[PDB]
């Protein structure tokens, strides 16, 4: 896989240099101009060899530091807790203020401090790379994925994204304020004398390590706990729902709205069931568009309602990938990243 | 944002946008946002914002072709071929056309709109508004869990000195922080028999006002996450308040610590 | 002269000597000159340097307690201090500017230790008593 990826990357890089022979100042075909834009972006090839290798080194170092980050007891350095196992459980299940504060502070002091000097250089290197490609800043290069030009009414500038996001967020704020107030009121009864009724929420009491999701706080903020949630996990077991028929149900749901059927080779090449311990495979549900009408799904599907919803989600990606199969390879992607 | 003002800005944005306050103070040596996976691995994060809107813009659109009558959260687009065709008209498009044109083929609009999300969550929004009649909605950017350990100082230069009074610039603040650090050192040396190397960077000051009234708290020498409890700070200030008063030519009334009240002294009596 | 002395240095011409007599100005109730008093004195000197560089040269220089280097501490409380660059120790502020800074803010330094111009001698900075104003 590394050899194949390196060959593909080398081919893409050498074709990027060849694409420079056709400037955008003379291209008049819309799809041709867009493909030229897609293949013309230098990316990290515009920096010097030393700067490029330093950027790759710091990126790899940051990734490794995040991956290997462990919180350890000074008394016994041998025993440590990793991020995914244990620490997430501590942040999502514990009802002790001191324990959650310790987990949050230890994670943000053991990984953040080691990442600050690297991130300082990463910012400068990314800014230099962006400026070498006629961009004001690297964030502008990020926002460039929504850039639309030369359509006479559909045009979208990179600086328009900031103002649009700012305008849209002010219309969510009225709902977010009430949701935050309710969450604070409900947490007042779980962590007394720590949640002020007049102030904000402490960062370590949001059910997750970073507060990106408040899902784990549901148990502490359920509106009516006496009424059970809609669960159909046991019903599927009673009807003996294996991980072969739920995909059929999802396919029927898709075809009910007019979307096409599944490919003949999709079911044969798929891995809708875990291969057990004999074969080592990944379990993150992913959709794969290999090409030449080859669409596949990787998923260690269990018997769960969440598995059913995830199967629907992955079939959505599969259908989207199948929809634009006739488009040129450079245009075989969504309208934007979202 | 200057390189030496990242965290102070970051926790200034969380306090007024997300409404989340850090439990313990963080200096510039921390990189809290880098603790997130998507920040330390160079992934654009705005994608997760727009995707949150688009789906609802899609869903609210697809329930119009499906002819949904009830609330949006009860809508089902199944068994509706028109909605499927409307979605497929954009799905087959791919990147060949601008994303605005793709949106106009489903939602009929060229720019992203947030109204579908509010329409989806309206049944919850009404209940939440009805559930917060007595509680206080919103948050304040001035409270923090460590604000209970802060000591407020109020200084009146032109009342104790009248004329010939110096101006309270940054140098006077440095001198005041050094005096506080010296007082902490004296308290920890003469009482607890612990040699702690405090400095002018370990007396953190906020909320400076033209009245010369701020809030300072003393942290650990190089462990900013650790804050000295307020009782020990008050004892240290009481122990060496005369030196602090002498350093600024104030006398116990133009330098008020708002919680440390001085003692005048017993009026000794004849037999 | 054969031999050498371990007390001379090319930068010793920029040093300012401070002599302090606690038990003469205060008699009793006099504090002891431990390391905390030295930290306070270095902070006062750094503050004086900041004030001089802000009110005269219009240059914002961030001095600290580590930029006032002190040597030759003795039980008399008589040492030699010199003020260096904020983070460029190889650079030493010339003695004339240090003396001007001390003259500018000597009252604050005296007040910080409850000394008055005679128990805090800078050995090179002599104070001025003040003109005896006369009737017509
Ligand atoms: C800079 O300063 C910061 C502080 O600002 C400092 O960080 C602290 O470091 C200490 C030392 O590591 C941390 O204390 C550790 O906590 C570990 C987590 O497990 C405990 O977490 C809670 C701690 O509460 C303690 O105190 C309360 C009140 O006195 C007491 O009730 C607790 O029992 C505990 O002693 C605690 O709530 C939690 O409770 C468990 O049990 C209850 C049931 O009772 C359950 O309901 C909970 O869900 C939870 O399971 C639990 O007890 C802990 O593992 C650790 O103990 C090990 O290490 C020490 C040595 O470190 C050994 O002596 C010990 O035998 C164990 O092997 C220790 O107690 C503290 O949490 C940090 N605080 C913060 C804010 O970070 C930094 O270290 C400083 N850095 C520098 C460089 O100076
Ligand atoms: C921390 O502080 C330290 C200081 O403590 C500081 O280090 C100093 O940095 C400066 C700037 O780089 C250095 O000055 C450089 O000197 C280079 C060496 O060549 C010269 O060296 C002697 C310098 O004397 C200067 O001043 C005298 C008196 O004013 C004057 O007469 C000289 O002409 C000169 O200006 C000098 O003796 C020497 O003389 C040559 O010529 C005579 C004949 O006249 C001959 O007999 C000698 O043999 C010799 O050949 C020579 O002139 C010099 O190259 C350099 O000049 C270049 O750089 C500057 C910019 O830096 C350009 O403006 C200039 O046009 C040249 O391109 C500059 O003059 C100084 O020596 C350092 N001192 C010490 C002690 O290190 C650190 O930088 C500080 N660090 C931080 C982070 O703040
Ligand atoms: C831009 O170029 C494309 C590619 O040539 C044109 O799309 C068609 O592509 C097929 C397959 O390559 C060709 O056989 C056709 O001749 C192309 N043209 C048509 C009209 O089908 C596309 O039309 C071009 N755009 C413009 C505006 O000319
Ligand atoms: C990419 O880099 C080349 C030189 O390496 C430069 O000529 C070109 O303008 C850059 N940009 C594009 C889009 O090719
Ligand atoms: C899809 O294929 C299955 C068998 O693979 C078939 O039973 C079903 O009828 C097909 N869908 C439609 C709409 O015909
Ligand atoms: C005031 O009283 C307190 C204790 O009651 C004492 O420590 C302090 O020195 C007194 N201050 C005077 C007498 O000036
Ligand atoms: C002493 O005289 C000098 C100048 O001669 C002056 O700056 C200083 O303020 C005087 N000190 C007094 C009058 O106390």
């Amino acid at each position: 896989m590394n050899n194949a990826g390196d060959k593909w990357s080398a081919f893409l890089k050498e074709q990027s240099t060849l694409a420079q022979m056709y400037p955008l100042q003379e291209i008049q075909n819309l799809t041709v101009k867009l493909q030229l834009q897609a293949l013309q972006q230098n990316g990290s090839s515009v920096l010097s060899e030393d700067k490029s290798k330093r950027l790759n080194t710091i990126l790899n170092t940051m990734s490794t530091i995040y991956s290997t980050g462990k919180v350890c007891n000074p008394d016994n350095p041998q025993e440590c807790l990793l991020l995914e196992p244990g620490l997430n459980e501590i942040m999502a299940n514990s009802l002790d203020y001191n324990e959650r504060l310790w987990a949050w502070e230890s994670w943000r002091s053991e990984v953040g401090k080691q990442l600050r000097p690297l991130y300082e250089e990463y910012v400068v290197l990314k800014n230099e790379m962006a400026r070498a490609n006629h961009y004001e800043d690297y964030g502008d290069y990020w926002r460039g994925d929504y850039e639309v030009n030369g359509v006479d009414g559909y045009d979208y500038s990179r600086g328009q994204l900031i103002e649009d996001v700012e305008h849209t967020f002010e219309e969510i704020k009225p709902l977010y304020e009430h949701l935050h107030a309710y969450v604070r009121a409900k947490l007042m009864n779980a962590y007394p004398s720590y949640i002020s009724p007049i102030g904000c929420l402490p960062a370590h009491l949001l059910g997750d390590m970073w507060g990106r999701f408040w899902t784990n706080l549901y148990s502490l903020t359920v509106p009516f706990g006496q009424k059970p949630n809609i669960d159909v996990t046991d019903a599927m077991v009673d009807q003996a729902w294996d991980a072969q028929r739920i995909f059929k149900e999802a396919e029927k749901f898709f075809v009910s709205v007019g979307l096409p059927n599944m490919t003949q080779g999709f079911w044969e090449n798929s891995m809708l069931t875990d291969p057990g311990n004999v074969q080592k495979a990944v379990c993150h549900p992913t959709a794969w568009d290999l090409g030449k009408g080859d669409f596949r799904i990787l998923m260690c599907t269990k018997v769960t309602m969440d598995d059913f919803l995830t199967a629907h989600h992955e079939m959505g990606h599969i259908q989207y990938d199948m929809a634009y199969a006739a488009q040129p390879f450079l245009l075989r992607n969504g309208a934007n990243e979202g | 944002i200057p390189k030496d003002q990242w965290m102070k800005k970051w926790w200034e944005m969380k306090r007024e946008i997300v409404g989340v306050v850090e439990p313990v103070p963080h200096d510039e040596t921390y990189c809290d946002p880098a603790s997130l996976f998507h920040v330390s691995n160079d992934y654009s994060f705005i994608r997760y914002y727009t995707r949150t809107l688009y789906q609802f813009q899609f869903q609210e659109a697809l329930c119009q072709a499906a002819k949904h009558e009830g609330p949006l959260h009860k809508c089902d687009i199944s068994n509706s071929t028109e909605a499927g065709q409307k979605l497929f008209n954009m799905l087959r498009l791919g990147k060949s056309e601008p994303w605005t044109l793709a949106l106009e083929n489903v939602v009929g609009a060229k720019n992203m709109n947030v109204r579908p999300l509010l329409n989806y969550f309206e049944p919850l929004f009404t209940w939440l508004k009805d559930q917060n009649k007595n509680s206080f909605v919103g948050w304040s950017t001035d409270w923090s869990p460590y604000a209970d350990q802060s000591i407020k100082v109020r200084i009146s230069l032109k009342s104790a000195l009248g004329d010939k009074a110096y101006e309270w610039n940054d140098n006077e603040m440095y001198l005041f922080r050094s005096s506080v650090a010296y007082a902490m050192r004296q308290y920890f040396l003469k009482v607890k028999n612990q040699m702690i190397l405090f400095g002018e960077e370990d007396v953190r000051v906020a909320n400076l006002k033209p009245r010369i009234s701020f809030n300072f708290f003393v942290t650990a020498p190089k462990n900013v996450s650790d804050i000295i409890p307020r009782t020990e700070v008050e004892k240290a200030i009481r122990m060496s308040r005369s030196r602090i008063n002498d350093a600024f030519r104030l006398n116990d009334n133009s330098l008020e610590f708002l919680g440390i009240q001085p003692t005048l002294g017993p009026p000794n009596q004849p037999p």
